Order: C-alpha cells, then structure tokens, then sequence
C-alpha cells in the first residue's frame, strides 16, 4: 500500500471519515446541549460509550449532510469538516473543527489506520465526551450547523449555491466563517499512515 | 488564496421541534 488510490480510490478513508464524523457530531451535540438530553441513548462505538439521538429527522439531517460529504471525501477535496454552534443571533459562538489531510502516498512510518482504527477513533470520541471541562457555558438556545472547507480554489464568478447529491449547500458567508481571533482549545491529534487528523476548538474571545 | 467553504442551505430540526417530538413520547 504505496498510494491512497490504492484503498479504494478513497472511499475507505471516505466512508470510515463519515462514520466517525457521524458519532462525534452526534456526542457533540449531546455535551454541548443543542438538544434536549432525552433523546440521546447511550451506544458504543469504538469499544467507548457515545450519545446517539433517536430523532429520526435530526438522524436524517446528519445523514445527508455526511451523505455530501462523502464525495468531497473520496475526491480529496476537504481540509476541514466544521461542526459550527450558534448562539440565538446566529453568531458562531463555538467550532468543533475537524482538520483532515489525505496525502497522495501513505505515511510508510506511522501507524496503520486500519489495523488500529477502533483505538485511534475512540481517543478523539472520549476527548469530546469530556470537553465540557475545558469549554465555555454556551449562551441558551444555541443550533449548529457544519461547514465543509474544501481544496477547490474560489473563482471570481461562481455560483453561491452548490447542489449536492440533490442538497443545495451555499459559499458560507462572513457571519459564519468569520469569528475575531478566536481563542483555540486542542482536542486530540492523529497521524496515521493514510490520514492526519486534528481536533481542535474555537470558542469566542 | 481563498478556498470553497460551503455549508447545508437547510438548517438542522430545531431545539423545540425535537422537543415537541419527545415531550408527545
């Protein structure tokens, strides 16, 4: 295994990425209370215990949402998956964000993702399961929402809105992707042969 | 140079429709 090609043109990574990024949004949304607590039922995944919601259209909402990311995946064409909070005014109060690279030949050096993925994944999810310690108190009546930076550079004349898999998604505007020198809280990092990944936060200064 | 960040024009169910759904059981 010399290239990422050779893991099935990328939708390994991709699919195992969607999977764990399903999970971590899931607890996200459960420790930081942009939902009531009720719907949550404990799991495991990752041989660690994680917080899924049984609403079946908030279930449907991430699905899809991970439903279009997948092939932004499997292309290469995502740095960063970005579960943002905002407060009651809409401003972004709190990032969760996911830093993703792909290189095109495999780190012959680190550790095998696939060989370890059950731990390597379960070190993220209990870094999140316990990050209320190290976060502010979000304001009441927060909502999420995530944004995908891409690879694709912006052209001058483009089109805002971008349909998906049938979704339409929209160039993030200032409101969202601009927060003023954020404080930064790291979570976890990972290096493994075919995928580096950091977790970090930003909360409002 | 700038990347292509886009997000869901769709926004998640909110906070009281989930709450409705789970106060009706």
């Amino acid at each position: 295994t010399l290239t990422r090609q050779d893991l099935n043109f990328g939708q390994v990574v991709a699919d195992v990425l969607c999977e764990f990024l399903e999970v971590a949004v899931h607890l996200i949304l459960y420790v930081r209370e942009v939902y009531p607590v009720g719907i949550f039922q404990k799991r495991k995944k990752y041989n660690v215990p994680v917080q899924m919601s049984c609403h079946p259209e908030l279930n449907q909402y991430i699905q899809d949402t991970l439903h279009c990311v997948k092939p932004l995946l499997e292309k290469n064409d995502v740095e960063k998956v970005v579960v943002v909070i905002l407060d009651k005014e809409h401003r972004p109060v709190e990032k969760f964000v996911f830093e993703i690279t792909q290189p095109p030949l495999l780190s012959i050096s680190s550790d095998s993702l696939l060989s370890h993925v059950e731990q390597l994944l379960a070190a993220f999810i209990l870094k999140i399961s316990v990050c209320d310690a190290v976060l502010d108190h979000n304001p009441p009546g927060c909502t999420f929402t995530v944004l995908v930076h891409t690879r694709e550079a912006a052209t001058r004349n483009m089109e805002k809105i971008q349909v998906i898999k049938d979704f339409p998604w929209i160039l993030a505007d200032e409101q969202d992707v601009h927060m003023h020198d954020p404080r930064l809280i790291p979570l976890k990092t990972m290096t493994s042969d075919i995928l580096k990944m950091q977790l970090y936060v930003e909360e409002r200064a | 140079d700038k990347k292509i960040v886009i997000m869901p024009c769709k926004c998640a169910p909110s906070r009281q429709l989930v709450q409705v759904w789970l106060q009706a059981k």
